[PDB]
């Protein structure tokens, strides 16, 4: 549910 | 928002953003250094630069609206930040689609020490 810097 | 970008990526490519682009190469899903490994990684380099053009915007959380005209992505009018974030995400999703032909699983979970040096936007 987070994944991309 | 990151979640919307992930859905856009899946719609465009058929690949789940996590894990397909969340840890790929030197710039996808996380980094900020090194020579991008391949076209897909360059999509992420440019996307990072694109977000970098928006200091005062919050691309991870700010939601934008878009529609598909036929297959084309059309960003709908929101705040200025939302419009600009949408254009960055749209470009990256198109770029991932345009590169799928050279996407390589060997670059998933690519280790940070193999990414060195600054590359200017």
């Amino acid at each position: 549910f987070l994944s991309t810097k | 928002s990151l979640l919307e970008f992930g859905k856009m990526i899946l719609e465009e490519t058929g690949k789940l953003a996590i894990p397909s682009y969340s840890s790929y190469g030197c710039y996808c899903g996380w980094g900020g250094s090194g020579t991008p490994k391949d076209a897909t990684d360059r999509c992420c380099f440019v996307h990072d630069c694109c977000y970098g053009n928006l200091p005062d915007c919050n691309p991870k959380s700010d939601r934008y609206k878009y529609k598909r005209v036929n297959g084309a992505i059309v960003c709908e009018k929101g705040t200025s930040c939302e419009n600009r974030i949408c254009e960055c995400d749209k470009a990256a999703a198109i770029c991932f689609r345009q590169n799928l032909n050279t996407y390589s699983k060997k670059y998933m979970l690519y280790p940070d020490f193999l990414c060195k040096g600054e590359l200017k936007c």
